């Protein structure tokens, strides 16, 4: 299962 | 921006036997950017309802896709894959050869 | 055996043609198991292997929300990257992310990965330590400082050492019939006259899984790497892969040539020859 990406570049 | 032209192979899922249902594949790989147009041709004419894989990419970031359709090879019918990409000044046609 | 899990993600902007298209796929080893395409009508993450279908509605809800969130982050990041590289708003650009883990035969973490690319080139990667970053240029250094300040690496480490490994172990068990089965290549040698003086011998490997394979030709026991045409391994469309290797041989010398095949699924490595 996936993880959430939380921070933008 | 650096661009990479597609590699192209056209081939069948199983060894060709005339009169026996099979799948015709065109595998395009090693390309950037991702936009690409691919047709499968039977005697020069576009085959309808060709399906393709979902866009993915290799370790070096370059893209690959498989286009495919069910077909029944015969002695006389000629098949090919036509590919357009920004790296190409004109579309590339690769003929199906049952021995490759 | 050792195994891997990967999630691949691509957004492609299309100014004047709506929001970017977003496509992500997940693999265990060389098996696709999930997919999401933002241009599908009411898009959901969908199964693409039988062994993932048993996951319940809560799994598909969470996956789908993660995918929609990633598409949204990508849209913001594509805007940001235009600024970081002093680019106009007119062109199409690409943002790619891969992450995942490798485990050994014991199921223990071997290596974790998380890396991003802009316009087909490295941008920022998590190093193998799962604690530090490699930024490709001065733009990605801005991102690195932002992600260091926010302790992103620590979050990735926790996922990659924990859930990534645990869920991969689950998938390998649930999918043991296929994921833990190596299918050996079906092999044969064909003969293709060029002239009365020479012919091509083509050694075929068909129907194999996983994709890793070695095909070589020898002449009197010496390798022929320089004179071998070896095509890229290619998908058959039924989970399996294909490859061939060809050499041009003088007429009458065919029995000097042997093809050697190594693959995980074979009882033993093969040595084959042309059989008229």
């Amino acid at each position: 299962r996936r993880r959430w990406r939380r921070l933008t570049v | 921006m650096i661009q990479r032209t597609p590699k192209i192979q056209v081939y069948s899922r199983h060894p060709a036997e005339n009169g026996k249902s099979n799948f015709l594949n065109c595998y395009v790989s090693g390309f950037h950017p991702s936009d690409i147009e691919v047709d499968l041709l039977k005697n020069g004419e576009r085959i309808e309802k060709v399906e393709h894989s979902d866009l993915s990419f290799s370790k070096d970031w370059s893209f690959y896709l498989l286009y495919y359709t069910e077909f029944t090879p015969t002695e006389k019918d000629e098949y090919a894959c036509r590919v357009n990409h920004v790296t190409l000044s004109q579309p590339k046609i690769v003929k199906w050869d049952r021995d490759m | 055996g050792s195994h891997s899990m990967r999630y691949f993600h691509t957004s492609v902007s299309r100014p004047g043609r709506g929001e970017p298209r977003f496509i992500t796929v997940g693999y265990v080893d060389d098996t696709l198991f999930v997919r999401f395409d933002s241009d599908a009508a009411s898009p959901r993450e969908e199964p693409r292997a039988p062994w993932i279908e048993q996951e319940g509605p809560e799994y598909w809800d969470r996956e789908t929300q993660i995918c929609k969130a990633k598409a949204q982050t990508d849209r913001e990041d594509l805007r940001t990257l235009l600024r970081y590289y002093n680019q106009s708003e007119a062109g199409s650009h690409t943002l790619q992310n891969m992450y995942g883990c490798d485990v050994g035969p014991d199921g223990r973490l071997l290596r974790g990965y998380h890396q991003d690319a802009y316009d087909g080139k490295d941008y920022i990667a998590l190093n193998e330590d799962l604690s530090s970053w490699t930024a490709a240029d001065t733009a990605a250094q801005i991102t690195q400082r932002k992600w260091e300040a926010a302790r992103v690496a620590e979050q990735l480490r926790a996922y990659l050492e924990g859930e990534c490994v645990e869920w991969l172990r689950r998938y390998l068990e649930n999918g043991k019939e296929t994921l833990q089965r190596a299918d050996p290549p079906k092999t044969h040698v064909t003969h293709h006259p060029i002239s009365d003086h020479e012919a091509t011998l083509r050694c075929w490997a068909l129907g194999f899984y996983p994709a890793e394979i070695t095909l070589t030709w020898q002449r009197d026991g010496e390798d022929q790497t320089q004179d071998t045409e070896l095509v890229e391994t290619r998908p058959a469309g039924d989970r399996t892969f294909q490859k061939w290797a060809a050499v041009v041989v003088p007429s009458g010398e065919e029995q000097r040539y042997t093809c050697h095949v190594q693959h995980e699924g074979l009882p033993k490595p093969l040595t084959l020859r042309w059989e008229p």
